[PDB]
Parts: C-alpha cells; sequence; structure tokens
RNA sequence: AACGUGUCGCGAUGGAUGACUUGGCUUCCUAUUUCGUUGAAGAACGCAGUAAAGUGCGAUAAGUGGUAUCAAUUGCAGAUUC
RNA sequence: CACUGACAGGGAACGUGAGCUGGGUUUAGACCGUCGUGAGACAGGUUGGUUUUACCCUACUUAGCUGGAAAUUGCGAGAA
RNA sequence: CGUAAAAGCUUGCUUGAUUAACGAUUUCCAGUACGAAUCGAGACUGCGAAAGCAAGGCCAGCGAUCCUUUGCGAUGAACAAAUCAUACCAGAGGUGUCAGAAUAAUUACCACAGGGAUAACUGGCUUUGGCGGCCAA
RNA sequence: UUAAUGAGAUUCCCUCUGUCCCGAGUUACUAUCUAGCGAAACGACAGUCAAGGGAACGGACUUGAAGGGCUAAGCGGGGAAAGAAGACCCUGUUGAGUUUGACUCCAGUCUGGCUCUGUGCGGCGACAU
RNA sequence: GAUGCAUCCAAGUGGUGUAUAUCGCAAACUGAUUUCUGCCCAGUGCUCUGAAUGUCAACGUGACGAGAUUCACCGACGCG
RNA sequence: UAAGGCCAAUUAGUGAAUGCCCAUUAUUCCUUUGGUAAGGGCGGAAACGGAGAAAGUGUAGCCCUUCCGAUGUAGAUGUGGCCUGGAGGUUAGGACGAAGCUUAUGGCGUGAGCCUAAGAUGGACCGGCCUCUAGUGCAGAUCUUGGUUGGCGUAGCAAAGAUCUAACGGAGAUAUACUCAACAUGCAACGUUGGAUACUGGAGCGGGGAAGGAUUUCGUGCCAACGGCACUCGUA
RNA sequence: UCGAACCACCUAGUAGCUGGUUCACAUCGAAGUUUCCCUCAGGAUAGCUGGUGCUAGUAGAAGUAUUGUGCGGUAAAGCGAUACUUUAAAUGUGCAAACAAACCGGCCUUAGCCAACUGCAAGGCCGGAAAGAAAAGAAUUAGAGGCACCAAGUGGGCCUUCUUCGGUAAGCGGAGCAGGCGAUGCGGAAUGAACCGCUUAGGGAUAUGUGGCGUCAAAACUUAUGGGCUCAUUCUCGAUACGUAAAGGGUGUUGGUGG
RNA sequence: UGAAAUGAGCGGAGUAUUUGAGCUGGCACGGGCACGCACUCUUCUCCGUGAUGCUCCAUGUUGGCGAUGGAAAUGGGGUGCCCCCACCCGUCUUGAAACACGGACCAAGGAGUCAAACAGACGCGCAAGGGAGGAGAUAUGGCCAGUACUUCUCUCGUACUGAAAGGGAGAUGCAAAAUGCAUCUGUGGUGUGCACACGUCAAAUCCGUUUGAUUUGCCCAACACC
RNA sequence: CAGUGAGCGGCGAGCGAAGAGGGAACGAACUCGUUGCCGAAUCGGGUCUUACAAGGCCUUAAGUUGUGGCACAAAUAUCAUUUCGUGGUUGGUGCAGGAGUGGCGAAAUUCAAGCGCAAAGCAAACCCGUUGCUGAAUACAACCCUUCAUGUGAGUAUUGAGCCAAAGAAGGUGUUAGCCCAUUGAGCCAUAAACCUGAGCGCCUCAUGAACAAGCGAGUAGCACUGUUUGGGAAUGCAGUGUCAAGUUGGCAGGUAUUUGUCUGCCAAAGUUAAAUACAGAGUAGGAAGACCGAUAGCGAACAAGUAGCGUGAGCGAAAGUUUGAAAAGCACUUUGGAAAGAGAGUGAAAUAGAACCUGAAGUCGUGACAAAGACAAUGGAAGUACCUCCAUUUCAAG
RNA sequence: GCGCGGAGUCCGCGCACCA
C-alpha cells in the first residue's frame, strides 16, 4: 500500500538504458582522471614550446552585470580600442605582444576604463621585447644581457606582472553623525519608490 | 551490500513475503500516479490537498538574479563583525561598519534585540528595524 | 527350490567435480592513423619433392629483391654471411 | 397384425462406444419459410458430412513348475 | 410523529425566501467531501401595545477539476497613454452510471489467458410426478 | 409445367441370395514355437474384496472376508487408463474476420473563388463628376 | 458517340477494356425449351426541373473604430 | 440366573470420605531456552587436596542463586547463527603428499553444519580468525542441457507367387575328454559355374534420352562401420 | 504454412490471469469486515499484526459486581379483523461514587446580568477542613497510566448454539449475539475439518477429564452378601448423545385411577 | 556416605516445665447455668557449632568381571525379528488420502537485481552553519585511475506571507503615539511536570545509613489552555 | 542554473529549457559583393632560365555582359624612390644538429650435506645459541603366524655457510628459484622525405617593410490561409500557395494582441576558419590494465567457427579443451587365433597413465560372500532383543 | 445558439456544437 510518500516525478520513460534491443542514451566519467592528466601534461609541453613568452596573453578586469553580482570583478575577454589609445598602443601592434584586443567592448564610465588603463602601463613597463636581429637593436629593444635573463611566467591567469582582479577598499570606522542620529531613511527610499511606482497615474491627472 | 539485504534471510521460505493468495503480480493499480481522480482519491486527498487545479497569473520569462534579495535580521548582526571590533564598540564612539551587498545580503530586518551598535550599509531595510537601530545608537546608510 | 529383496568387497557403463588456461568480456592511453578507374571491398580458380582442410602466396605462385641477423628446417626426404 | 400358459414392472455411472453400429442430435457446404436495412439468427423444416491406442497392473478363462505345520527358523516334542 | 383561546380556518400588514466579518456543531463517516439540519455574533428590516417571533414552506426535492459567462474593487518585466487580455473574491451553464470516460451490431469461419469462483451430462441433498395401502369413512 | 440426362433424395414390384432363422466345413497370410535383428507409447508410489464415513462413486483410512511363491496364451469389467493448458458455457476494462441509418476521420467524385491569361468591338450597371 | 463510360497508379506528355467504335465496350439480375410474368412510387434509393436570391463556405462590397476588430450585403453544388 | 433397558452401590443393616483403567490436562522432580526478569560476588584473606574467578547485550554464555512463560498458516523481527566465489590484514599448513573423490570412520552441535580416522584413492596447491565484496545455498516451474532407465529379448521385421541340386572356392569344418564303427556330442549361413524349375510377358525387374544428380562408371583388393537377416558380395 | 504467406527486426511487446521462487534455530502473530472507485478474479482507505521508541513506574485502568440516578415498548397480556394498543418483563444500556476534582470564609479584576449592589456570572489570590472516605452483606484484580513513528499480510470464508426473514423443502439463500475450524495437534464418540474432554519446550512419578471394565482391548481373572422389567422364529429384540418411522391395534406380560 | 549434617531427629546439661481433662471462687446466657469473658489423670524441658569457604570438582560396605589380550566393559554404527503406532508429496481452496492439477532416475544450470528522486529508523563528522561538484596546482616526472593541497563560486539551511503591486516577527515599565518614550544578566503568563536544594513521615538497620511517601523553591524535556 | 513557487498539458498521465556565476580551450581572426579611385596591370598555352618558378619573352586563345590593384571603425587616408634591411611559406641548388624509428647493450651459489626412516628436531618474546643436544619408523604392505623376495622419478623442498641489488617485477626450466635462463638500465651505432632548432645556416633568382565622397547582399524580410514542430503560452522554428517592403530621418530584437510617443542593443537576406567535445555493434599501427568469466561460464566461436549442417529463397546456425608421460621410452620377442584380440614378456616413479589415454562422482548393471524372508505393497516412528562391528573410550591388583 | 418565413409564444425549413 502507498502511504504518506512524495509525490514522485522521476522522468525516466524514454529508452535511455542500453540493452539487447537498444543502443541507450548514456555518459560516464571513467575517464576523468586520464584526462586531467592529459590536460596537464599538454600544458607543460606547451609551455616549454613558447618559452619565454607567458602561456596566457594580459586580460582586462570587468565587472559583472545584473544586480545580483554587481559588486564582483572578473578577466574579461580582451582590450577596448579606447583604453590601447588612452595607453598609446596600436591595436594590430599590441596583437603581435600578446594583449588581447576586443572591438565589441564599450567603455560608459571613467573607473573602468582607468583600472584597465593602469594595468596596460603596468605591462608595458615590464615587457621585455626581443629584437628581430641579434645583429642590430633597433629603438626600444632588449639587449643580450635580458635575453640571457629571460623567464616564463607559467600562472594559471597570467597575472603575475599585472596581479589578480582589484576590489573596493573597506571603510574604516567611524562615529554616527548628528543626522544619522536624527531622522530615518526608510521614509526617503518609500518615497522615491513611490514617486516612481506611481508615475503616470499622478502625472495623467 | 548484498548480504544484508531481506532475500538472503527469504531463502528457504517460496513466496518471500508476498503472500499464497494475492500473489507478487506485475502492476495491480495501474502504473504511476494513475488513479488519482479515480481508485486512489483517498491517499491524494488525505495527503496532498491542493493538488489538482489552477491558482494565480503567469509570468512568461522568469529571471532570479533580478529578484535576488535575501535578508538578515538585527539580532544577528555579529555575524558579520570581526571580534576585535565589536568588544571595542561601544555607544556613542566609534563604530564598525557593516557592508551587506558585500557579504550576501540586500535587506535588514529587525526581529530582536540588538547586540552590539554599529553602522550597516543596506540596499532595503524595514521601518521597525531602522527605528531600533537609531535606538541603539547606530545608524543605516541606503547603497546599491 | 526357483525368481525376487537387502547389506558389504571387487569390477563395468557414464563423464560430473577439482586443479589447469596462447580464449572471452570490460576500462584507459599514444599517433607525419582512414580504401577505390594507377581497378577497391567481396567472389572464383590455382600454387609444395611428398599436401584433404587451414595458413601464405599468384604461372616469378607455402614465394623473387633489399636490410639486419648468424646456423638451421624437421614427419620423411633433399641440399659459413652464399 | 398374429402366436401363446403368459406375452408383469424395475435396478446395475438413466449397466454395457480401447465391445460394435452411427439413423437422430451438435461444426464447416447448400436450399426453403419466418425475422433482420445489413453481416447474420431460428429451442422450425431439409440434404451431405474421418468413430484413434493395450505388448503394463488387476479381474476373469484355460495352461505349466515348485516350496511349505514356529506356515521357510527351535533342537518348540499335541496321532479321530 | 406533533398540534385546539393552535401548528387548523378567516383576516390585516409585510418580504427574515436579504445580508450575514472563512464562528462552532450533527447526520453519512475514513470521524474526508457533497446534500440536509442545529446553536450562534454583526447589519438592515417586518409584524406586534409588549414580552417576543422571523434569516423559507421541520424532517426527500440534488452536483468536483478544467472551460464558458455575469457581479464586485492588482498585472502584461526597458518606460508611458488609451484599448484588449489576464488575476483575487461571489454566483450561474453538468455530469441521473448521480465522489462526475465522449461510445452501435455480428461470428456455425473463429482466437487467446483463465475459471469447477459459473451453465449444459452422471453422482449427492430436497421436492416432483408417480401408487396404491390403513384406520375410519 | 416439362421429353432426355444424374456415382443426387424417396417408395413399391420381379429376379436373387449366409442379410437373417442358425450356424458348419475348407484355403493363403498372420497370431503361435525357433535362428538372426530389435523399437515406441506410457512410467508419483502401487495394484484382492464387502460395508462405513469422507471434497456426498477408496488401492492406501475404520470394522470384517480372503490371500504360498514363480510363470505361458488370451481377454476387454475396473485402473473415474492414453492422446491435447475444453473447439460448448462464463469471466477479462484480451483479440481478430465481417456489417451498418455507432463515434472520430481519409482517399475518390462534384461545386465556388483566385491563378494560368492575350488583342479589339458593342451592351448593362456603380463611383466619381 | 472518344472533350466518352468503367478504371490502375505516389507521380509524369504515365496504365488497362482499346490492334477497339453501338451487330461495340463496360456494370447488374434471372437461369434451356413451352406457357406466363397481376396490383402498389407511401418509405428508402436512383434520377430530372427551378426562386437568384428558403438556407451556407471561402472570396468580394459598404459602413463604424486610432487600430486589432465589429456589423451589414453578396455568395455555387447540395438540402428542402 | 445378560454381556439388554430404568434406578442404585463400592467389597456391604459390621460398626464410619477414594472399586478399577486410559491423556501432550493437574501436582511434583530433572534438564533446555527466552524474559518488561529478581537478588548476590568480582581491592586475589593468610598459608601452600586441585583448578577457576572477565565490571560483563550477544560466545565454549564472568561466576552463583531464584521466579515465570514456551504449539501456530499468511506475516514481522533477532541471532560473537550455519554455508559458497573473490579483496585488504593477520596467523599457519604441504612431495614424510594440497584440492577433489569414497565410507557399518567415529566425535561434537537442538539445528544449519564442523572436525578426526582409513583409502590396498589422487598428484600440487591450500586451512583458521577480523574486516570488505557478490552472478552466494534447490525436489518439483507440461523448467534447460547431457546421460541413464522399466516396459523388453517384448511389438514386430506377413503386397510385388520360388526355389532345388552337384562340383569348385573360402578361416567360415566332417572342429569330441574317458568309453566309443557310423545316428543319438559343430549348427546355421555364403560367392561362381553347370543342370533343373518358375516369373517379367514388348503400356517389360528390355534398349536409349530430357529435368535432377555429379564419379555413383571400369579393374584389382578388402570386409572395421554401412547395405533394419546374412555375405567370401556391394551404388560401402 | 491462409477469415490475411514466409524471413528479419521494433521485441525480454503488455498480462488486475496460470505456474515457479534455493539454509537453521529463537521471540511474537492475523484477516475474509468499513468507506470510495467503468468499482466485483483488482486497488486505495480504516481495523486486526510486527518493529522502534518517548514519557515523572501504580498515574486519566477495567468486555465484571454493588449502591444512587436516567433511557426503552420486545416477550407475555388485551381487544382491528371479526394483528393495532393503554399496561409491561427477563436479558440490556448512559452517568456518578474526594489529590489538575469537590466543600467552608477574606480579597483583587471585568468597556458581563440586574433599577442598583454587600445579589448573580466568570478568572484568579489568601485561609480552613480532610472517618483521604466510618457503620449498614458496603467490591475485586497474574490491577504501571498516557503519547508517537515506520511498515506487512488480509479485503472468496465456512460450521455450531440461541433468535430469526425468503422458500413446499434442501448438506438452499439472507441476517443478529457469542464460540469455533480455517491457522491444530493430543485423549474419547468403531470411522468423520467443526461433537465431548483438553488446548501443545525435552523427559520420569503420582492423580484425574470425557469414555469405559465378556473376548478382540488396559480395567469387576463374567463385582455385590442391590431392586424391578423384557423372549424378539430370513434387514430385526435390544444396546455410546450430536447422527441416517406415524396413526391404530394386541388378554403377550407387568401396574395404576375411578367404579 | 558427612569436604561447614541447624535436627522434637546430632550433641551438652535436669527431672522439672506447662498442654488438656475432671473439680474449683464479678459480668455475660436462658426462664438456673449445659459450665462463655477477666483474674486427680494426662505429656519430656533448656542450651549450641558464620562463610579469612567467591565458584566448581574430588569421601562408604560386600561379591562378580578384568593379571596386557586375537581381553573385559561401556557407548556408537549395521542387519534381521517381535509387540505397538502410522493414509502421498507440492499446490489453489471454506474444505485434499482423494475418482482435483504437476510428479521414471541422476548430474550440472535455474528466480527481489542495478540506477535515480523522496521519506523514516539506526551509526559517524561538524553545527547557525554544513557540504560540494566541475576544475587547477605540485609531491608527480608498474608504483600513480590512488593519496596529500586549494580558491571564490554554487547549493541546502538560519523567515515567512500575499493572485499580485508589496510588506516582514524580543522583554519589561510608563503610556495611549494611525513609525510614543525609557532600560537591556534574559524563561510573555497559567496548570501538570526529571534531577538538585530545604524540611518532615513511615518502615527496616553495627544503628551510619538505606528503601518509599510527602511540603516548599526552581523547575529541564514535554503536553494542555491563553 | 533546474525535475524548476518559469512554462506546456483530456491543466490528467506526463513533459520541460534560457540569461547570469566557477571553469576547459584560446597568438583567433579573416575573404567576397557593394561605394570611391584605376582599368587587363588578370588567366590559360608555348618557350627559356638546372625550374610544367607566384621569373623573363611570345601568344586572340579566354576575358570589358569585367579579370585584377589600392582605401574604408583595430581608419586617417592618393600618388609619388632610393636607402637600409627583411622573407628557408617564390623557385633552383646545397649544408648541419635534434627528436623519432630500428638494431646492439648490465650483478650475484647449480655452494655443502643422499636417499624408506637425521637432506630431521628440541632448547618456551629477545639474548644465551658460531652453543648444547637426540632417535618410539629396529617401519608398512589387508583374517592370524613362518620363509623368500620387491618397493621410493626430477631438489625451485629442508638444513648449514655465502654473495648481488640504482636490478626483489610478474615469464621459462622434470616439485615452491634474487644468485639455472630470458627481461630490466648507463650507453653505442645506422637512417629517403617530413617534423623541431636567433620564424637552423650559405649562394642565384624572385618579392617588398620603415623613415626619408558615396555606400553596405529583394520574389528577400514581413503579412494572410493551411500543415508541422517547440516549454514558447492572441502563434518557438520551418514548408506550400496568395500577397509582397523600407532606405541608416531606415530596419530588426527587447517572451500578452492593437494604435501612439520615448529608450537600449544590434545591422539579416554572400563566404572561410584551429583547440577545448563524440566514437552508444567502425578500421590501421602500437601500448597499459582489472576486487570480471573459467569450458552447460565467458563472444555463436579457447579447436581446419560464421565452419559442418538446414532452407527454392530472404535467412538460420551447432557440437567439440588433443589435459598420455619429465621424456615416445607409444609394448621387441614367445605362444593361441582367419582377424580383432587374449595369455606371457618388456618400458616407465606409475600402464587401475596404453592414445582421444589427468582426476574419474552420481544413477544403472555384473560377480563373490552373507542376512534372512510367506501372501501382510514398500518406505516410516518408538522401545527392546539376536548376530556382527577395519569405530571410539575406559579399566586391569590394590587398583 | 443563427438566419427565413407563417400565426416574448408556437410552427416549420436549412445551418452550429470543448463545462
Ligand atoms: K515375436
Ligand atoms: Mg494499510
Ligand atoms: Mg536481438
Ligand atoms: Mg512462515
Ligand atoms: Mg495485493
Ligand atoms: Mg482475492
Ligand atoms: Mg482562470
Ligand atoms: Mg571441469
Ligand atoms: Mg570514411
Ligand atoms: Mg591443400
Ligand atoms: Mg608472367
Ligand atoms: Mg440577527
Ligand atoms: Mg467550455
Ligand atoms: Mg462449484
Ligand atoms: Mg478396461
Ligand atoms: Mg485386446
Ligand atoms: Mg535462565
Ligand atoms: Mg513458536
Ligand atoms: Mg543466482
Ligand atoms: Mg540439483
Ligand atoms: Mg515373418
Ligand atoms: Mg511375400
Ligand atoms: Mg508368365
Ligand atoms: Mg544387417
Ligand atoms: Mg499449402
Ligand atoms: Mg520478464
Ligand atoms: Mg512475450
Ligand atoms: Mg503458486
Ligand atoms: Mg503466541
Ligand atoms: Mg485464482
Ligand atoms: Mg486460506
Ligand atoms: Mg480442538
Ligand atoms: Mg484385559
Ligand atoms: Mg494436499
Ligand atoms: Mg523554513
Ligand atoms: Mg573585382
Ligand atoms: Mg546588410
Ligand atoms: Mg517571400
Ligand atoms: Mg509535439
Ligand atoms: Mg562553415
Ligand atoms: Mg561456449
Ligand atoms: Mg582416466
Ligand atoms: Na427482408
Ligand atoms: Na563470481
Amino acid at each position: 500500500p502507498k502511504g504518506n510518500n512524495a509525490i514522485p516525478h522521476v522522468h525516466q520513460k524514454k529508452h535511455w538504458n542500453p540493452c539487447s534491443s537498444q543502443k541507450g542514451n548514456v555518459k560516464v566519467f571513467l575517464n576523468q582522471p586520464a584526462q586531467k592528466h592529459r590536460r596537464r601534461r599538454l600544458r607543460l609541453l606547451k609551455a616549454k614550446k613558447v618559452f619565454p613568452r607567458p602561456l596566457k596573453a594580459l586580460r582586462p578586469q570587468v565587472n559583472c552585470p545584473t544586480v545580483r553580482h554587481n559588486m564582483k570583478r572578473r578577466l574579461g575577454r580582451g582590450f577596448s580600442p579606447a583604453e590601447l589609445k588612452a595607453a598609446g598602443l596600436n591595436p594590430q601592434y599590441a596583437a603581435t605582444i600578446g594583449i588581447r584586443v576586443d572591438s565589441r567592448r564599450k567603455n560608459k564610465s571613467e573607473e573602468g576604463m582607468n583600472v584597465n588603463v593602469q594595468r596596460l602601463k603596468t605591462y608595458m613597463s615590464k615587457l621585455v621585447l626581443f629584437p628581430m636581429n641579434h645583429k642590430k637593436v633597433q629603438k626600444g629593444e632588449a639587449s643580450e644581457e635580458e635575453v640571457k635573463a629571460a623567464t616564463q611566467d607559467r600562472s594559471r591567469f597570467g597575472d603575475a606582472a599585472v596581479g589578480a582582479v582589484v576590489y573596493p577598499s573597506a571603510e574604516a570606522p567611524r562615529a554616527v553623525s548628528a543626522e544619522e542620529k536624527s531622522m530615518c531613511v526608510y521614509a526617503f527610499l518609500k518615497k522615491n519608490h513611490s514617486a516612481v511606482r506611481f508615475f503616470g497615474t499622478n502625472s495623467s491627472r | 551490500p548484498t548480504r544484508f539485504k531481506k532475500c538472503r534471510h527469504q531463502r528457504g521460505s517460496t513466496f518471500c513475503g508476498y503472500g499464497r493468495v494475492g500473489k507478487h503480480r506485475k502492476h495491480e493499480s495501474g502504473r504511476g500516479n494513475a488513479g488519482g481522480m479515480h481508485h486512489h482519491r483517498i491517499n491524494f486527498d488525505k495527503y496532498h490537498p491542493g493538488y489538482f487545479g489552477k491558482l494565480g497569473m503567469d509570468h512568461y520569462h522568469r529571471k532570479k538574479n533580478p529578484m535576488w534579495k535575501p535578508t538578515i535580521n538585527l539580532n544577528n548582526l555579529s555575524r558579520l563583525i570581526a571580534a576585535e571590533e565589536a568588544a571595542k564598540a561601544a555607544k556613542g564612539g566609534t563604530l564598525p561598519v557593516v557592508d551587506l551587498q558585500s557579504s550576501g545580503y540586500a535587506k535588514l530586518l529587525g526581529n530582536g534585540h540588538i547586540q552590539v551598535p554599529c553602522i550597516v550599509k543596506a540596499r532595503y531595510v524595514s521601518k521597525l528595524a531602522d527605528k531600533k537601530i537609531r535606538k541603539a545608537g547606530g545608524a543605516v546608510v541606503l547603497q546599491a
């Protein structure tokens, strides 16, 4: 007899199980450790091949969208041409010295642009560019001592010489001000909400 | 493990606990949730009231991110202040500042008695919470 | 008595069990890894001193040439860098 | 209808189908009447339509061999 | 069943056959629903000089989800206006197989899973119809 | 209604006869006995009766009667003998063949519109004017 | 009476009766000859005529509305 | 002169409660098992008849004492309960004989089972204990596959008429212990040639072809199997 | 191979229907009934059963009495017709019988009733009393109360006692109360699921129940120093309940009443 | 068979003790006392052995047989016999020994499994918090498909309610404000209610303490009413 | 995210995704058409340069009904040349090193004790112990006693000494092997092209880097009817037919239809493109494994298995371990028999290992010995007794 | 339920059909 149980919805009514008459529709993960080993091995080989260039190109810092992830930060796809021009860089030349370029992204605020311009300048101050011809060194290219003392940044994100994403600092303790003791903010918040909510009906009349 | 199951205990008992008169047949009641309005009506009505019917307005493309709005109560605020600032805190002096949206909260509710006065920054607040914290000596600052 | 019944010793018929395993099943990996009118895959007929099947091979037919090895092949015959 | 002294009534898985027979009843073919739009129906009529096996046990009928009174043993001894 | 200065008959005035904040309960009963019924609180009223009586005709006379439709007072997610659609609450359109699928025949050309849970034959029980006897008549 | 025809269904007559009264005798091949060869079906265990009670028709139970062992040929009373998951009847939210004035549909057939689609001449309208 | 009737095929400049042409071809019923084959058109079928507006579909025409719409008019076989 | 039917006794007008027989019941004694079980002991007294003495659900139960219950289909649950293949640990065995197999081989256990003995058996692997794991226990499914078996030396091997005789051939005979001339102690059956007797009866057990078959054709050998009897013969 | 051929595949098609389902001991132990269902050979649901517990171990106990206090219209009785009813049992059935209860006097509070409150209603606080329930037949208990969670089988019954409805009757159909068998042997009735006795760990002794004591067959080796009655010739005197013969006759024999 | 013999029964001490029957001197019993209540015959009496022993086992008399063997004895195993007892297994069914179905013999094979969602009970870790997964990093480059390490995220929970626009829970005191004021070591109250503390009562006790009942305080868990 | 407080659904059974967040990958980007400026500067074919050169010379052959160049959101603009350099992916000639591939390539006992029974033990954690010590097999061989005989395959086993290990890691060898054999490193040698190396390094030819004003893809998008598909709901994608645009003042998308204003993102109707992902009955060349199966199992197939065999055909489809022994040493020879075989003899540790030959169960059958026994079917329970017993245990003298 | 007629009622006709 059924007693007091949850009403089941287990969704297993298609031919998913392989048997004598059905091929099935199934996916197992029995190759997971072998694939992990293979990916790490390929990464180390690729680093050795591209030595001394860093394994990963330089990327900008962006803000996450929506009101739920508003306060977070991460790495985006590439630098915008406006940031690159503020840093003094032809995008087509920046593509050849390990900088990612994204022409779709816009800059709607100043602070987001300033952060990425600083990232670009910090990177450019630490670049060590090798000469095309060992005979002749033209303009800002490394001498032979640096080619001797060249190293590879193998970090997982390519942030060795720019650092990780930065965050807004934390407010220090302070005292409560007179107006803060005086009047509440609840009424102000409700007034703004009601103004927007009943806009239109308050204006037609 | 197979050695702990009831089949091991039933070896030698020909019927395996299903009886001689009524047997262990295939599907004597129908399959799944069949019969919920006809021959399983009593079970459905006694254990799952409300199961059949419609209610309310529709909302075709629901996104949960714009509705994100977690809450925290006044008598739980000490979960967000490190133990060194909490003891130093005192009404009429210097108070720790709590940023709710960085700890994962959007609204401050006013249940209970506040234990450590502080300055709280929040997107939303209830009226009783605002009154209580002002009386205890802190403040609320609206943020976005 | 005879036929029949029962028990023990020894034999026959029969091919179970145990031990054995160059086979199966299942999982994972590595590549200058993907056939054919320049006639493929498949199908047929043949080839050894002795040769039914199977294996290999095509009238140059249980194999020609090259490189590396280093004294066999083997049921019976036959004949060192050849 | 006729004979006789007389042509009483019943039971035995309504005795008796590996005893028979197969006329009736009860498949498929076909005709008639009535009924049904119709496919078809009829406790109505009609004609045509495979009847399998005993060498086993018992019973019965006949036909042979042979032990045995402590009814096979005890030496356990009873004479119309 | 009950009822006599009435619960019957005649008569005067009336609409308590309305509304009734999701109050509690009985019958069926799993102590679920539906139908019917009992005791109430609030509004607005009727009749009566008054105390009072009355939210139908005591007790059978009725109906889920979804859908349609009417009465009453938030939404259409980037904003705004007017239409249109939808939503909360209360009714109405129906399921008589009445706790609610949308449903005609035939098989002797026939099939399958089962049933002695169930007919057609013997047997058993009981009666039948047979059938004349025994006292008196 | 019908001459001729019929391995069609029916009744009577003549001839004839072992169909019968009522059975008897004979032949060939079997059965029977021998040499050689050599199966199957079936097989819970078994296998003498009377009465009783019992799932109301016992080989096995109760009370009585019989019953020495082993064999050959026959036989069809019993073994509710063998043969096949009853073709009759009922049940199942099981089929299939067939029918229709059953529910829901699809081809086919007919009918209208648009399209394929051009050039002139008249006539009748309707919208402007 | 071939611009046909019956009719195959998923389809086409596709197929069959048709190498044909009413003394032909296709679809039904009855069942030699002889002698005959009555009455019934109400029902159900089949078939023939119009009322251009009895009824209806798409299309088409006019009006209302900011518009999605709404209303009206027209409308063939068939049915009656 | 009941061993029948009604009534009434208990060894009989003698003088004082029970004539006799038979239960898985009653009373009582011994042992097991389980409890909503009930008590006690467990700092080794000392010395030197025997040993032991665990703070404990469950054992070969830590040890004593005490009281009460015990059957059961469908069904539930427990078990330091039994058994099988493999893994992690630990501890052992084996050519002076492992696994497997055999039994009037006893011993232990209420039981599932465990252990020893003997092999006039075998010839290379394997046992106990704690954890882990599963394709883990059979009497029956008109169950599956292999092999046996009564019936049984039985039913039968009965259409197409049929063979006989001598010589030769062949291991297929004329095959013997005393005694015995020969019968009564080697039967039955075969190929070839000659002779006899019959059959097919020209719509033929005659002579040639198609379809189908594919060496069955010819000669020399051979006789294990096959030619439902037989063979010295054969389409083997 | 045909009222829809054959081959392979979807396909291990579905089956409320038939058949099967492999070791031991131990502690417990049912149901064939309720409500709803295209529901009658099936389910869900409550009940009956097992497991796990929780809680302050005698508590809010009872298939039973006694005393007090309520309910009833059947049997019997009587007279519509020519059984309806005043009356009215036996057997039943509801409540109470001193520890969260009830009794006697302060006081607080209520926007409860009343013309009003020093009355009444309700909730509390402070005190008193307490054969802790006498005597009069004046209870008893192998008498620890309450509260949850998880889940099985079952939903074909049948027999008997006393009531009965249908039916001519039935080893027939349908019901009420209780006990049984099913699920269970053992001892008796010669035999029998259900009758009588008794209900079950493995064994002794003693004594009994039902039933017996001529033999079969244990017991009066055919008891008594008890009384009556009975003769029966082809199924036949008779003799263990449940269980398988009537009217009418008889000088056969034994007695009783009145004449 | 006396390895703690508890005895009216084995031991020590004397001769008396006190049970009845007859017969004896206020109240009761009846209309006197058959002899109720109170103060010669007939029998044996008093005293004694604790466990420095928690448990188990070890102790008489007289014969037969057995002096090392083809021994004796006890138990087990096998086969026959006698007296008694005793219907064929599995299954469906109210009911099977059935004239109800399956059942010739043996070997080997043969049936509640794996996955996923939820729940209850029991074991383990942490706790207002718990825990990943995917992936990376370096020990690490048959051992090594294991083990050791990791962020910031995600998920379940710490808060619910409304169809929705939305809103969102402490206590006490003053007070009555349609966002009142003041304090912050705290069960919102009432009834029932472990343990502990404070006293009482009854029973037993080398007798210092137990075993029960009960008053008062606080009442934990929990239940009932607000 | 999410079996979803989305949504679809006789709103029943059931079905059911997307954006955001942590990550894998990532040198990731480019080409036509159109517009403007040029206008054969292009392509094929001969022929010559070491060359079917991205090179010269010649070609009406193709092509103006348009091949090709330059610029355009990562842009700043058209040309203008000669300077220094660059290009191993212009073509022709050469030259290296590496990786890969193939061959070659390591240690330590056949150490000492001898045969049925000491090539075996005891000395109680460790140490004594390099030490001590010692024989219950004077064996056993089928009712019991005497005589004669016969009976142990190969040491990877035991015991005692000793070595190797950067190698203890499995396989082979007549019983169980670190040291009997193979295998395992360090290292050495040899290679057609291709692959990697200051985009390896020279020449000849051939290319070429830096200073010095308009427009943007038409029977397309949309709309109507019908059909289908989706979670997509007054219509998520698509198909047929009818109808059929706009001009960046424009168009498409913003999950409820219409009309009207705003706002945000993007620019369809042409094309190419590595990696991270699949291999659910593929294949080539190599490798590594397993708490899996163990000859009725595991693939149908451990074997001359998709074989033998069956069906007109499509198709269907087995059984069967060759496992004698360490080695064929595979039974010479005598004797009986027509032969098959039998009786002896011999090999071997073993012939009851004699060729489909390890072990060799159950069931069924033959034979020898014994026990009995009526018809009571047989089997079965309980309690004794007669006879037997290759079984166990206990007792034998003061007990 | 929608349109026509003929005497909100009825009568015919032809159409429509998700509680
Ligand atoms: K015969
Ligand atoms: Mg239940
Ligand atoms: Mg298949
Ligand atoms: Mg059971
Ligand atoms: Mg069931
Ligand atoms: Mg049932
Ligand atoms: Mg709605
Ligand atoms: Mg084997
Ligand atoms: Mg390919
Ligand atoms: Mg060959
Ligand atoms: Mg050639
Ligand atoms: Mg009122
Ligand atoms: Mg609707
Ligand atoms: Mg019946
Ligand atoms: Mg017969
Ligand atoms: Mg016969
Ligand atoms: Mg006990
Ligand atoms: Mg029990
Ligand atoms: Mg299994
Ligand atoms: Mg078996
Ligand atoms: Mg014959
Ligand atoms: Mg003949
Ligand atoms: Mg002739
Ligand atoms: Mg023959
Ligand atoms: Mg045929
Ligand atoms: Mg199945
Ligand atoms: Mg099937
Ligand atoms: Mg069954
Ligand atoms: Mg019980
Ligand atoms: Mg059934
Ligand atoms: Mg039953
Ligand atoms: Mg009984
Ligand atoms: Mg006797
Ligand atoms: Mg039975
Ligand atoms: Mg919650
Ligand atoms: Mg161009
Ligand atoms: Mg465009
Ligand atoms: Mg278009
Ligand atoms: Mg769909
Ligand atoms: Mg592409
Ligand atoms: Mg196989
Ligand atoms: Mg062998
Ligand atoms: Na008719
Ligand atoms: Na296994």
